[PDB]
DNA sequence: TATACAACCTACTACCTC
RNA sequence: UGAGGUAGUAGGUUGUAUA
């Protein structure tokens, strides 16, 4: 028999300096940390899209209940939770006629239809942004049903060109009862989860409008956190491999910084998911200067993690550019290595947080599983564990595992208990997906509002 | 210095928890039935300061709230205060003209539109009427939330034993052989499609055997056994310094795992199981005619999904770093008649995802264990005939794990 | 440039929602 | 694209050993 150690779940810091574990439960009792006075919305869609959006925005002003309020907590309402005013009356509207949509989607092509639709929506948004007096914080693109049947990434990149926050909302999400189809049953019924949809939409809107929902408190001061993800831009001419990063360091005191580190550094080879010495030096220097500009001092340790191994050709450059006594640690997080642990007695899966330590440099973290607080499973069937390996450098495995849970506890795009992998990798992948569809953007913004 | 809240028990509950914790956060001692019969009547009389009643369709006719309201009215008629009862309207299907007596003459607060406005006006009313208070202690509204609502939802120091799918190898063949067999094996013969596990690896000295007798496939029978090289499978593993210029110790283990994964595939060809092809591996399943009542040891491995039949299938793969194991992965293979496979590859995904939604830890465990035990010849092992005299033995019982922190299973 | 094999890497589609 | 998860289907690279 082999023993599995347990890692206590991390705690996130909400308003008033109080700690909790579930964001859905900590936002209701205490609330967000910062004060934004209100969200002035903007809609770019058909007039029926405007009606749907206003109906939904009026519906979410009052409490909404789920079927199970232990697994899925209820929603008090936007103003009760966040202390803001996101009303359905201070709404700026830019209409798209059905004639334009039909003209641009009738036959055309595929790469021509998508380009034309993106041009139409972006022309409306950018024109409203540059020549108008009314201030709009978040732009809500209500996409009809015939448009979503590639567009999202193009829209986000071509708006990234001008740094405008945006949120795409299909009409099936907000009016799921009307789009019956089939033989009388909705294609996606939300009847039992209507308190989770409101939670997720509200938290996304709050974050994209300059708000700070929660923050991490249990992480080592001084150390950085970089996550490298490689994407194949090889779909176009001159096949290459682009790399993207994301940094999560802590402020000089009582703060959390979570941005991107982009400028994607390419690789001319085909299967070489690695980096050249000069590009590695540039990446490390940029990250270190980003940390030093905020904390007015150099880091104490750099914690680089990725889904792939690190060769000796890049680590030498990394050590060449690192100054003073800034240590470096390389970690590799594989996801689908075939090890499944069952339970001898019971129909419920293994608890989340169990770690099986193979060697001093390897471990088996369990991120998905059974959460006692929700009394339900975070996944389906038997959960799969992630594999953590200290590739390059010297560090303790337990500290690495604690840091992995801490990173897992930082998803702003959705309001859930936790994820199944560190959020830095996921956000870097999102950034890479956005930047691949673009056309040679120079010095992109480092804020997740424009990407997420 | 207290505040009393009356409400229905099964309904109008979430509002009461929210309001109670919010008022405790700001420093208002509240006495609600959620946090904790004569005690209620004593608190309405000698302790409470403001009596709040929740109005709803579910309420407005419940006995307990009515009795508490009557007691509160009697206390109000003696305390000489006209603001002792403050109704809160938390419904939208009950009119303002259907409210019961004794409260129908009092102006409500209308929590109907939005709860934040109601809370703000409630606090303004409390500040105007000089309700006593203490400095805001936001910690307590977290402490009570943890104590009361999260009492049974935590991590217990409970011990459980966890099964796994890593079936270990008890014993290995003693000698790994390096035969020459020059000019007695054509350069065009594939070393695969041969009865025994063999591969042409390493600078000649090819045809890795683990046993002799590749006769009737390569009839030469004219080999001088002296030139053949023999290594020890004990030093090939555990870094026993088998690393030589002939073959280093890393390539040797990658070379053995190949023989294991070939031995499994050629052994399953002799059992009562058929094969299915996947993207990068093979899966084996049992037909419908075999097995009595479709159950091996009271565990069913084939059934019916509407007009189709479903089979349980497993794969395998060698591994050697932690310990010599055989990682088994579970699959479901769908057929049409019960013996004839379905050539779709597009409906089998939509049937696998359909069938695997009702299956949980128990079903997966029992079906995997039953399928593994079905193949075994010996009671506690399964035989892979790598050779005419040597074999690889895998345990029937998978590796077991155990922990010290756990949870109480739901009913 | 090509056959076979272990070990890793990515990128799409399609169906469930506890 | 409100989100999370589970699978399947395709490929590719390295490392030997052959051509
Ligand atoms: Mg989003």
């Amino acid at each position: 028999m082999k023993e599995l150690i347990y890692i206590e779940e991390p705690s996130i810091l909400f308003a008033h300096g109080q700690k909790c574990t579930d964001p859905r439960d900590g936002l209701a009792l205490f609330g967000p940390l910062n004060q934004i006075y209100g969200i002035k919305s903007g809609v770019v869609g058909t007039q029926k899209g405007l009606q749907i959006f206003k109906s939904y925005l009026d519906k979410i002003q009052k409490p909404i209940y789920n079927h199970n309020n232990i697994t899925r907590p209820m929603f008090p309402g936007f103003e009760a939770v966040f202390g803001c005013k996101w009303e359905s009356q201070n709404i700026v509207f830019k209409e798209i006629t059905d004639e334009e949509i039909r003209r641009y989607l009738f036959n055309a092509s595929t790469h021509k239809r998508t380009y034309d639709l993106v041009t139409l929506f972006n022309d409306k948004i950018i024109t409203a942004n540059k020549n108008d007096e009314e201030r709009v914080d978040v732009w809500f693109v209500i996409v009809p049903e015939e448009i979503y049947k590639q567009f999202h990434d193009q829209l986000k990149a071509r708006l990234l060109e001008h740094t405008i926050p945006t949120q795409i909302l299909r009409e099936s999400t907000l009016a799921w009862r009307d789009f019956k189809n089939t033989f009388g049953a909705p294609i996606r019924d939300f009847s039992k989860i209507e308190g989770h949809l409101a939670w997720t939409i509200s938290t996304a809107a709050y974050y994209k409008a300059g708000g700070k929902p929660w923050k991490l408190g249990d992480i080592r001061p001084g150390v950085c956190y970089l996550g490298l993800v490689y994407k194949k831009i090889e779909k176009s001419k001159n096949p290459q491999n682009a790399c993207c990063a994301a940094q999560m360091f802590l402020d000089n005191g009582d703060g959390t910084v979570f941005k991107g580190e982009v400028g994607p550094w390419y690789n001319p080879e085909k299967g070489e998911y690695h980096l050249k010495p000069k590009e590695a030096k540039a990446l490390l220097t940029q990250a270190l200067e980003s940390y030093k500009e905020q904390n007015k001092s150099y880091p104490k340790e750099v914690f680089i993690h990725a889904r792939t191994r690190f060769n000796d050709e890049e680590w030498n450059a990394f050590n060449e550019v690192t100054p003073k006594n800034t240590n470096l640690v390389g970690v590799t997080i594989t996801k689908s290595k075939p090890l499944k642990l069952y339970k001898t007695e019971g129909a419920f899966p293994i608890m989340r947080g169990n770690a099986y330590i193979v060697d001093e440099k390897k471990a088996f973290l369990w991120t998905l599983g059974f959460v006692p607080k929700l009394q339900s499973t975070l996944s389906m069937e038997v959960p799969n564990p992630i594999f953590i390996e200290i590739n390059k450098g010297e560090a303790e495995i337990q500290q690495v595992l604690k840091d992995i849970l801490a990173l897992t506890k930082l998803n702003y795009n959705a309001c859930i208990y936790a994820d199944g992998e560190p959020v830095t990798l996921r956000f870097a992948n999102k950034i890479g997906e956005i930047l691949t569809a673009s056309t040679e953007i120079k010095t992109p913004p480092l804020a997740f509002k424009y990407y997420i | 210095n207290k505040i009393f809240i009356s409400h229905a028990t099964p309904e109008d509950d979430d509002f009461t928890r929210w309001l109670s914790l919010k008022l405790i956060g700001l420093g208002y001692e509240v006495w609600c039935d959620i946090l904790f019969w004569s005690t209620i009547e004593k608190e309405i009389r000698e302790n409470t300061c403001k009596f709040l009643i929740v109005s709803s369709t579910a309420g407005n006719k419940r006995e307990g709230v009515l009795k508490e309201l009557a007691v509160a009215t009697k206390v109000k008629k003696h305390l000489q205060d006209d603001m002792f009862i403050i109704p809160l309207a938390i419904d939208e299907n009950l009119s303002y003209d259907d409210i019961n007596i004794e409260i129908v003459r009092l102006n409500a607060i209308d929590f109907k539109k939005s709860w934040a406005k109601g809370l703000q006006d409630l606090l303004d009313a409390f500040e105007k009427q000089n309700v006593p208070k203490k400095p805001p202690d936001h910690s307590k509204s977290n402490l009570l939330y943890q104590q009361i609502f999260l009492h049974d939802k935590q991590a217990i120091e409970k011990e459980e034993t966890y099964d796994s799918n890593w079936f270990p190898i008890i014993s290995f063949p003693n000698e790994l052989r390096f035969h020459r067999y020059d000019w007695r094996l054509p350069k065009q013969f594939d070393v695969r499609t041969l009865a025994f596990p063999a591969i042409r690896y390493k600078e000649y000295l090819c045809t890795f055997a683990w046993e002799y007798d590749f006769i009737h496939q390569l009839p030469k029978t004219e080999t001088y056994n002296g030139q053949e090289s023999i290594r020890i499978s004990t030093s090939d593993i555990l870094s026993g310094r088998y690393d030589t210029d002939f073959i280093r110790n890393y390539e040797c283990q990658r070379l053995i795992v190949q023989l294991i994964n070939k031995a499994f595939e050629l052994r399953m060809k002799d059992k009562n199981v058929r094969e299915y092809q996947m993207s990068k591996t093979f899966a084996y399943w049992i037909e419908k005619g075999k097995l009595e009542k479709d159950k091996f040891e009271k565990i069913k491995l084939v059934g019916k999904q509407k007009n189709k039949y479903w089979h349980f299938g497993i794969s395998a793969a060698g591994k050697l770093y932690p310990s010599p194991v055989l990682m088994v992965s579970s699959h479901i293979i769908f057929t049409m008649d019960g013996i004839n496979l379905i050539k779709s590859k597009s409906i089998q995904h939509s049937s696998r995802r359909k069938q695997g939604k009702n299956w949980w830890n128990d079903k997966w465990r029992e079906k995997l264990l039953a399928f593994i035990r079905f193949l075994s010849d010996d009671q506690n092992a399964i035989y892979l005939n790598v050779g005419s005299e040597e074999k690889i033995l895998i345990s029937n019982k998978p590796l077991k794990f155990f922990g010290k922190m756990s949870y109480v299973t739901p009913s």
